[PDB]
RNA sequence: GCAGUCUGA
DNA sequence: CGCCGCGTCAGACTGCA
DNA sequence: AGTCTGACGCGGCG
């Protein structure tokens, strides 16, 4: 996005720099609970190799 | 203010003024399970518009019918509480008044023989509580609210994701509300293809051949007709000039004059307009310009008759000449000029190996039921019934509405099935999508999702039950039984109390409820569940439909989600969202109107949103409305720009429009980093309630809202008077402009005192209001659990200290003082239900009896003679809770053992002790004992004992009751008399049953005196009768289970005090596990001597970027500086004058706050509650993202007279020197959440074993063993322990031998094992050579 | 185990459908055609004779009622698995494979000789082992011992049922249905159906849904097959025989303690009671302080005050595991030495808290107790954690002050 | 690929306990395949001390009095 | 620090070493009360200037 | 024993 | 076009033959 | 077998 949050934490980000956060918050969390799953397999496959 | 608002008014730090005050939170839940079982006389809603769906019903031959005439919910048996004590649902009885209609055969218009109406009971529909919860087997549910894809006609894309070349197969699909999805789609060689209900494509036209559509015709309604007339020779043909757009041609134009382009160049636009001007109406072309194109029509020799060229067919040279022979001077041609325009039809009209309806519904036949030969009058059935039956389709309202504004029509209502225009025009906006002139839709657009919730989905599994009944009923109306049938007999109500109560008991939407806290509770009422039936999978959801959209703006809180596998499919619906009429989430907005933000609000969809530039709530406001600023922040087409403040056309409504109710109550939520505001939103639904509420000093001002809401507190229906006050009881008298005419005038609040939680916490609500005290309607009368005083209260108010203390506070670790453990802050009580079912055996019943075998005098100790324990005992664990002993058989005493109890001279008894016991660990108090009877069962002397003290009770407060509304009752009579005709002479004198019937002047008042004396008598004849309604709900037997006797459940209170394991939190995500219970005197202090409670590490601030919990802490302690003043005030008994005047300063003090709390307004007496109410800190309201700037936390402080850098310097409690740096002291309101370790804690060095493999089994409910999966397998084989692994795979679990040799080894002194083969490898071996193969060991 | 005698022969649907086609790569034949032969929609000629019914032919019905006038009984064709089985039973291995050897040795296009590979392969497999072709198809069916597929008596008053039990029961019956129309001479369609219903019986209890739509009883939910017991993350191979649940074992919510030494671990005493059971029992009848495993399991569960001084030697020089899940490489499972402490969370130092990936916002660790010398001895030189000091992914220290 | 070299080794017990049993339970029916016992998995699956570390010691004995 | 103690002397003194690191370091940070505030987070004065 | 739901790390 | 896979451990609650 | 069914994944692989 092309206006970037101006603000900080310990200034308050307003509603409209927080909503435009919670977009990478929850692109990184739903990563998270969605790349452990392909680690463990690419784990598991790895130690039935060798 | 209030009443109960002017005992403790929280500082409200907000400085937007309150435009739409919070709606009611369970709204959603309500409204929709009205809308479910309101009478519905227009017949759209709920019940009515499912009976109208499918009534009346006819016979298969028409002789009678059957219709519905209206239908009415009869009373529940048994109320909320006796269904949830008794373990039986909560649901009213339906009963539908049916007519049956006997028609005459012998009569041609086909007239009635007969009526014959009844009323007949069909199923029992469970009642929604006043609250939002239906009572289901006794336990309380909420069905979540479900966020589905909407019925209509979406057209989307696979962007370059098949046949490697990025092309972009566009595909549109056709979904009903229920029915068979219908796509459409294209293929890499832009061939358009249908699927029905997912399965094996066709080609496209199929569809269209199956409805009675010829070649000429699809040709017709695709595509736009060029003609070539040949008048003498060389391709006279008519052309509108904007049609060669694009195209480029080697040959030149010329027509009547002016040559316009030339031959090989490309027709530009200057060449459009100068084709215009010339007002050209025919061009004669090469005649090579033929071969190449496709005849659009079916042209038929006049002169031979044959077949000349079939439609679609494309033109050559030769043909050219075949068709001018046969007197064709005119001959049609489909306009597939690339890159505007397409071919696409005529290509898939080629690939079609059909040319006829019969053929393409047998066609449709074979790829719908594949291996069944077809057959015309079955394969035009099965058509007809797909898409275009009442009873296999239809698309919804919803549907209908979503499908003409898709396809831009301007009736959004019309029929439910499809139709053949429809599905034409579904094509042809997928071909425009293709083309270039569309757009795919969003799929995760708000605009296309939509809430179907609790009473749709009653409504729809009704239908299914009604129509399961109705196909019944169309069959068994064709009997001879016709003269004689009621009603009654036919209609069998087994499959809609089938239906409905599997869809609330068992469905994947009713979910058990949350009932940790009030927030719990009303969170669980308002999630937005993507799962569920006719939604999505949590593993086949993908990465975007989890996001958020930027349509989620006010109408999903985008940071309250789950962080685990189903982040972002369960949603939390936001603080003022509501739904359309259709199920699409609204938000509130502002309307600004010529500059000026009005107060009137409209509620927008997440489609009407789109095309308004909309401010945001943070952008500021003159005294008259004008945007004080001239760039205004602004949202419009998604995206958010700045805007000049005349194109603004809405508002927010609100700075908490955005976040749900429970990330609306974390203070300092526009510091935090969503990350950790999302683990702070989950973390406060955990929290248990704890001994003693306690308000947080710093709120957001939500907590009023979220308490009141939820339905924990008992709030004043009618204003008053407090007439008495009890634990558990509170008697309201009623003001006398507001008790309704012939009534006593007397509110009775009954409340509820210590009962079990969904998780096991303690619900108990505490009066709140005192003897004499009036109250308002709204008011609180009774806090709830975690409420305080009316706030919402689920944790208390540490004094913490952020500093690293001796690796105590060690990665997210907590360490806290013994006062804390002291004061008992954090003890918390919970009730646990053990139930001792007496069970029917083949070897005979099984007795609840004190005369257990094995078992001492000792431990029979707290059991009374029928063998139940005792209410009030303290047991522990594995004291006997009820006595039960089994008979039973199979002994055969082994020979050594024969020889001993010959020895010592006794065998063993006939029974077997199976008697109730406390679990491991839990040790509490019994607190209530309910003893169910089968009907026919013996009562034993306990249970005879149960049921006169259950009926005295309801003798007593039913009486109770009674004397206190007749009190009422003649109280009001009295003041009738005294109002006029003056009696007060002789009331004191006169006995209250003579001033019934008094003689006043009869023109109005003895009209209230012998309506109240009515009154009085219909308080008593109806008292009368329901105390032997109750008697005979008592005395009964109960409908237990098949096989048991009699069951008792016993229930534990258990307090629970806070020790090292025991998680806590803050609202910012700040959680840990308590490390030490430091003493006091080790905890470091100020130069004041005040140790502070807890030490929370620094690190963790700056990596998770919660800052919340610092500014917190520093106003925390603000608002406690400012109660240890009036703490002063009030020890040095300041006058009143002076405590006013600091009040009102510290009420003052703020940077243009938006409340105004004007004190010289209070009495002194309220002024004095006000102080020792603030007397522990000053509660302060900071809303979320406009709440206290940091300055102002610096002037609050000051005032305190604190030090406005937040840190105070500490001094070490055990070496007693200063630490070298100031250090963050303050108040954080710190949380306990329900992961208390005495739960986690388990051990087992040998128990039970599972049945087939014979590994130990899992759980601390079944003595567990902890599973050694595989990747500790692996780390064990990483090291070289070969040995630790042997055992941990054959003698530890699965050996049969090797375990017991290993035990007897361990006990002998030997460690030494015998490993075998594993009992699952053999099990193993047997189910391998189960199936056909001969697996072996070889030696 | 039992047996079911199987009416008719029955094709094993593993050898049937699970690609390549084991059947089908014998015979030669495509599967889309040997599974209409097995399912009684197709007929197949066992052997041709002198006429135009070459022995892999398959003729529908109608193409077979018009051949029995064109050549008369001289040729036999037949339908289902007797067909298949008399065509594996007929075939000759020894000499298949060497009429194969010179076709693949004759062929200069490499797109048949793939094919031809792949049959040679699997025809000397067959007669280099000792099985033989129509061993593809039941004729016996073996059944499960009961105490594998347990008929659970529920304390509800009923009797929970297992899924191999309806697959069982569902076969027997089909099957002695058919036992009866072999009797009764039933018509020959209503066989045929009922040895169809028998051959999708037997497929559906021993690989469910191979054929598509599945058989689920009173759930709507698939029944579970013999090889839905053996495979997937459920099956016996990863859920019990590559890893399992085990005894001595335990779990709780572990907490800082940073008094600790590398080596050791706080345990609490109400854990170490319960995991060390049985060498407190030995370390009772030892000291005579009890003369009966009762009597010290009585001693034990009363916690007198002796049996505290006796857990304080049973666990002195006694390590004990501690796994914290998930455990993604070595060093997630340590062993040190217990100290007991009187809480209830296990107590994990500092230092081996980034080798775990433990934090202490509300983790937990299972406790396991080596038992055998030679266990006790590897966790004491291989896996305490004195000796994890460097990471194994490489040669950096993993103890690592944070 | 390791998923492909995972399911071509010589034993039939570690590539069917690793995915696709049904595959490899056939073709090593109808090979008529071996496994003798050599790997990690193989002596887990068996309950056997496996040929690493403190067990290697012991499967040389294993070997070196039952190859003589 | 700790490798080069594991390189030169080994693994007993190492696993002596980071006992001690591990006490001495909890000691003073404890000493230190080193703590975080909303004035230690200094935004530049030049910030509102530069946006 | 299973399925569903929720939760924790 | 059909088949095969898609992390680990754990706690709780229902309903089910 | 009639559903007043469900579908509504993805990416390799053969
Ligand atoms: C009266 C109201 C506005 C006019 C129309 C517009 C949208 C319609 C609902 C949706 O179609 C979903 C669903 C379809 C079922 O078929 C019948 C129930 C439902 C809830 C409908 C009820 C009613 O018909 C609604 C509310
Ligand atoms: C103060 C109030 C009006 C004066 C009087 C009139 C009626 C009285 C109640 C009833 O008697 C029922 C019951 C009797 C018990 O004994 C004590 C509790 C109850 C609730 C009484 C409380 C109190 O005494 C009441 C409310
Ligand atoms: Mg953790």
């Amino acid at each position: 996005i092309e206006t970037p949050i101006t603000a900080n934490f310990r200034e308050g980000l307003n509603v409209l720099q927080y909503f435009i956060s919670t977009h990478g918050a929850r692109k990184g969390l739903a990563d998270t609970a969605l790349k452990t799953a392909n680690s463990g397999y690419l784990t598991r496959r790895l130690v039935d190799v060798a | 203010y209030s009443y109960t608002e002017k005992k403790r008014i929280r500082k409200d730090f907000g400085k937007r003024p309150q435009v739409l005050d919070v709606p009611y939170l369970l709204s959603i839940q309500l409204d929709s399970f009205q809308k479910f079982i309101e009478q519905d006389p227009e017949g759209q809603y709920g019940l009515e518009a499912a009976f109208r769906s499918v009534f009346p019903i006819q016979s298969y031959s028409g002789n009678s019918e059957l219709q519905y005439v209206s239908y009415r919910l009869g009373e529940p048996v048994f109320d909320v509480q006796e269904c949830q004590i008794r373990g039986v649902t909560y649901s009213a009885p339906l009963r539908v008044k049916l007519r049956l209609v006997i028609y005459e055969r012998e009569a041609p218009e086909g007239t009635v023989k007969d009526i014959k109406e009844q009323e007949v009971y069909m199923g029992e529909i469970p009642l929604m509580t006043d609250n939002g919860t239906f009572v289901i087997n006794g336990t309380e549910r909420v069905i979540v609210s479900q966020l589905h894809r909407s019925p209509g006609v979406f057209f989307d894309s696979d962007k370059g994701k098949t046949h490697s070349s990025g092309k972009v197969l566009y595909n549109a699909r056709i979904i009903p509300y229920r029915g068979s999805w219908l796509d459409f789609e294209f293929d890499p060689k832009d061939n358009l293809f249908v699927r029905i209900d997912r399965r094996r494509k066709l080609p496209a036209t199929i569809i269209l051949r199956a409805l009675n559509y010829t070649t000429e015709q699809i040709l017709d309604l695709f595509f736009e007709k060029v003609i070539f007339e040949i008048r003498d020779n060389k391709l006279q043909m008519e052309l509108v000039p904007e049609r060669l757009r694009g195209e480029t041609a080697s040959f030149d134009i010329e027509a009547n004059g002016k040559v316009y382009v030339e031959k090989g160049r490309r027709i530009t636009a200057r060449h459009i307009r100068q084709l215009e001007k010339d007002d050209v109406k025919l061009i004669e072309v090469p005649v090579e310009y033929i071969a190449g194109k496709v005849v659009a029509k079916d042209y038929i020799d006049e002169s031979t008759g044959e077949l000349i060229c079939a439609a679609n067919m494309e033109l050559s040279l030769d043909l050219l000449a075949k068709l001018s022979q046969s007197g064709h001077k005119r001959i049609e041609t489909l306009f597939t000029n690339d890159l505007d325009h397409g071919p696409y039809i005529s290509e898939t009209l080629r690939v079609d190996p059909t040319n006829d309806r019969l053929s393409a519904l047998v066609e449709i036949y074979r790829m719908m039921r594949p291996g069944e030969p077809p057959t015309r009058e079955a394969a035009e059935s099965l058509f007809e019934n797909l898409f275009f039956s009442e009873d296999r389709y239809d698309l919804s309202a919803v549907g209908r509405m979503k499908f003409n504004r898709s396809l831009l029509r301007e009736e959004i209502e019309g029929s439910g099935i499809l139709s053949k225009d429809d599905i034409i025009d579904v094509m042809k906006k997928l071909i425009d999508i293709r083309n270039g002139k569309g757009e795919v839709d969003d799929i995760d657009h708000l605009g296309n999702r939509r809430i179907r919730s609790v009473g749709e989905m009653a409504e729809n599994q009704f239908r299914v039950g009604l129509v399961r009944v109705e196909r019944a009923v169309k069959e068994r109306l064709s009997l001879g039984d016709l003269d004689t049938l009621m009603p009654q007999d036919m209609i069998n109500a087994k499959p809609i109390s089938a239906a409905v109560k599997e869809f609330f008991g068992s469905s994947q939407l009713s979910q058990f409820m949350d009932q940790n806290n009030p927030l719990s509770e009303i969170t669980h009422k308002r999630r937005i569940s993507a799962l569920g039936p006719g939604g999505l999978t949590r593993e086949r959801a993908g990465f975007e439909v989890r996001d958020v959209h930027p349509t989620h703006y006010g109408r999903v809180c985008p940071i309250e989600t789950p962080e685990g596998p189903n982040i972002g499919l369960i949603n939390s619906l936001s603080v003022y969202a509501q739904t359309n009429e259709y199920g699409f989430l609204e938000t509130p907005y502002r309307k600004v109107t010529d500059g000026v933000v009005t107060d009137e609000i409209h509620y927008l969809s997440a489609i009407e949103e789109g095309n308004y530039v909309i401010a945001q709530a943070n952008s500021n406001l003159d005294e008259e409305g004008h945007f004080v600023e001239d760039l205004v922040t602004c949202r419009s087409k998604g995206e958010s720009s700045l805007f000049s403040r005349d194109q603004v056309d809405y508002m927010d409504v609100s700075t908490q429009q955005v976040v749900s109710v429970g990330a609306s109550l974390i203070p300092f939520l526009e510091h935090d980093d969503a990350n950790r505001a999302l683990m702070g939103a989950n973390m406060q639904r955990q929290a248990v309630p704890t001994l003693r509420a306690d308000k947080p000093l710093v709120g957001t001002g939500m907590e009023r809202a979220v308490a009141v809401d939820s339905g924990v507190t008992a709030v004043a229906k009618r204003g008053g008077v407090v007439q008495y006050v009890d634990a558990s009881r509170i008697v309201i008298k009623v003001n006398e402009d507001e008790m309704y005419p012939g009534e006593a005038g007397i509110d009775i609040y009954n409340l509820t005192k210590y009962t079990r939680s969904n998780q096991n916490t303690c619900i108990n609500q505490m009066p709140c209001v005192s003897l004499g005290e009036p109250v308002e309607r709204g008011d609180v009368l009774a806090d709830g659990p975690s409420t305080d005083l009316g706030e919402l209260a689920l944790g208390q108010n540490m004094r913490v200290a952020f500093m690293p203390w001796n690796g105590y506070n060690f990665e997210d670790s907590i360490l806290v003082s013994e006062r804390v453990v002291q004061e008992d802050r954090f003890t918390t009580i919970h009730i646990q239900e053990l139930a001792c079912v007496s069970r029917d055996t083949k070897l005979g019943p099984e007795e609840i009896t004190a005369d257990i075998p094995n078992v001492g005098e000792a431990a029979l100790s707290k059991l009374d003679e029928s063998g139940i324990v005792y209410i009030g005992a303290e047991v522990t664990g594995g004291d006997i809770l009820v006595g039960k002993v089994t008979p039973k058989g199979e002994t055969q005493l082994t020979p050594e053992e024969k020889l001993l109890r010959a020895i010592f001279g006794e065998k063993a008894s006939d029974v077997k002790d199976s008697s109730l016991r406390v679990p491991n660990g839990v040790s509490g108090t019994v607190i209530d004992v309910q003893v169910f009877t089968r009907d026919g069962v013996e009562k034993d002397k306990r249970a005879l004992e149960i049921e006169e003290m259950q009926l005295k009770q309801a003798k007593k407060d039913l009486s109770e009751e009674l004397q206190i509304l007749e009190a009422g009752l003649f109280s009001r009579i009295r003041a009738v008399l005294v109002a006029g005709g003056v009696e007060a002479e002789k009331l004191d004198k006169l006995p209250r049953d003579r001033w019934l019937e008094l003689g006043l002047t009869d023109e109005e008042k003895q009209n209230q005196l012998e309506q109240l004396a009515e009154q009085y008598d219909e308080l008593k004849h109806e008292f009368e009768k329901k105390l032997e309604a109750k008697r005979r709900k008592i005395t009964q037997g109960d409908d237990l289970a098949p096989g048991v006797l009699k069951i008792v459940k016993v229930y534990l209170a258990v307090k629970r005090r806070i020790q090292p394991g025991d998680k806590m939190a803050g609202r910012h995500g700040n959680k840990g596990v308590i490390s030490k219970i430091n003493p006091i005197e080790d905890m470091p202090y100020d130069e004041n001597g005040t140790p502070v409670d807890i030490v929370l590490n620094p690190l963790g601030v700056p990596s998770r970027m919660n800052i919340g919990q610092i500014l917190e802490t520093h106003l925390g302690m603000a608002a406690k500086g400012i109660g240890d003043k009036i703490n002063a005030m009030l020890k040095q008994q300041q006058e009143v004058a002076k405590l006013r005047e600091f009040i009102q300063r510290a009420y003052d003090l703020g940077a243009d706050v938006r409340q105004k709390v004007d004190l010289s307004t209070f009495s002194d007496e309220e002024v004095m509650r006000l102080a020792e109410n603030l007397r522990k800190g000053m509660p302060i309201a900071t809303p979320v993202f406009d709440g206290a700037k940091e300055a102002e936390i610096k002037e609050l402080l000051k005032l305190g007279d604190l030090p406005t850098s937040g840190q105070i310097r500490l001094y070490d409690g055990r070496t007693g020197e200063q630490f070298e740096r100031p250090v963050t002291v303050g108040y954080m309101y710190m949380l306990k959440l329900n992961h208390l370790v005495d739960d986690k804690m388990h051990a087992r060095s040998t128990g039970s074993y599972s049945l087939v493999t014979q590994q130990p089994l899992g759980g601390k409910a079944q003595f567990g063993g902890q599973r050694f999966g595989e990747m500790e397998v692996w780390a064990l084989e990483a090291y070289g322990a070969a040995y630790t692994l042997q055992e941990m795979l054959t003698v530890k679990s699965d050996d049969v031998n090797g375990r017991t040799k290993m035990y007897k080894n361990i006990v002998d002194g030997n460690h030494q094992m015998e490993p075998g083969m594993p009992e699952s490898f053999n099990v193993l071996l047997k189910e391998i050579r189960s199936l056909g193969i001969n697996i072996e060991l070889e030696d | 185990m039992g047996h079911i005698e199987l009416a008719s022969p029955t094709a094993h649907i593993w050898f049937l459908k699970s690609l390549p086609s084991r059947i089908g790569l014998l015979l030669d034949m495509p599967l889309r055609d040997i599974e209409r032969v097995l399912y009684f929609e197709s007929y197949v000629v066992i052997e041709g004779g002198m006429t135009n019914l070459e022995r892999q032919q398959i003729l529908t019905e109608e193409q077979y009622l018009d051949a029995l006038e064109e050549f008369g009984d001289e040729f036999d064709a037949k339908m289902g698995a007797e067909a298949i089985q008399a065509l594996l039973k007929s075939m000759d291995l020894e000499q298949e494979c060497e009429q194969l050897r010179e076709e693949l040795n004759e062929t200069n296009s490499e797109t048949k000789r793939k094919k031809l590979t792949k049959r040679i392969k699997l025809l000397e497999a067959f007669v280099q082992s000792g099985n033989k072709p129509e061993w593809m198809i039941l004729t016996v069916l073996p059944v499960l011992p009961p105490d594998l597929r347990p008929l659970v008596p529920l304390d509800g008053g009923r009797f929970a049922t297992s899924d191999l039990n309806d697959l069982y029961r569902r076969v027997i019956n089909r099957n002695n249905r058919l036992k009866r129309l072999l009797d009764l001479a039933a018509p020959d369609i209503i066989v045929r159906n009922e040895k169809r219903m028998l051959q999708e019986a037997v497929d559906a209890l021993l690989d469910n849904g191979r054929r598509g739509r599945a058989i689920t009883g009173s759930n709507k939910r698939p029944l579970k097959s013999l090889a839905d017991m053996i495979k997937g993350k459920q099956g016996r191979f990863r859920q019990n025989l590559l890893g399992k649940r085990v005894d001595y074992s335990g779990r709780s919510v572990i907490t800082v303690g940073p008094y600790l030494r590398l080596h050791q671990c706080g345990l609490p005493k109400k854990m170490a009671l319960e995991l060390f059971k049985p060498f407190i029992y030995g370390k009772l009848e030892l000291r005579g302080l009890a003369t009966t495993i009762k009597a010290a399991k009585k001693m034990v569960e009363r916690e007198e005050a002796v049996v505290w001084d006796i857990l304080d030697e049973v666990i002195r020089e006694h390590p004990v595991l501690l796994n914290r899940a998930p455990t993604l490489h070595r060093l997630g499972i340590q062993a040190f030495e217990p100290v007991l402490i009187e809480g209830k969370a296990i107590q994990l130092h500092p230092l081996v808290c980034a080798a775990y990936n433990a934090d202490f916002d509300g983790d937990q660790m299972a406790v396991h107790v080596p038992l055998t010398l030679e266990a006790q001895l590897e966790a004491r030189a291989l896996m305490m954690s004195t000796n994890n000091i460097l990471s194994p992914a490489n040669g950096e220290p993993i103890i690592v002050p944070s | 690929g390791i998923t492909k070299a995972s399911l071509a080794t010589e034993s039939f017990i570690s590539a069917a306990s690793f995915q696709e049993t049904t595959r490899v339970l056939t073709e090593a029916a109808v090979a008529g395949k071996r496994d003798e016992l050599r790997g990690l998995k193989e002596n887990v699956i068996v309950g056997r001390l496996i040929p690493a570390g403190t067990g290697y010691a012991y499967h040389q004995d294993r070997m070196r009095r039952r190859a003589a | 620090m700790l490798n080069t103690c594991y390189r030169i002397l080994g693994l007993k003194p190492t696993v002596i070493f980071a006992d001690q690191i591990m006490y001495t370091g909890f000691a003073y940070a404890a000493r230190s009360g080193a703590s975080v505030g909303i004035d230690d987070m200094v935004i530049p004065e030049k910030k509102h200037e530069i946006i």
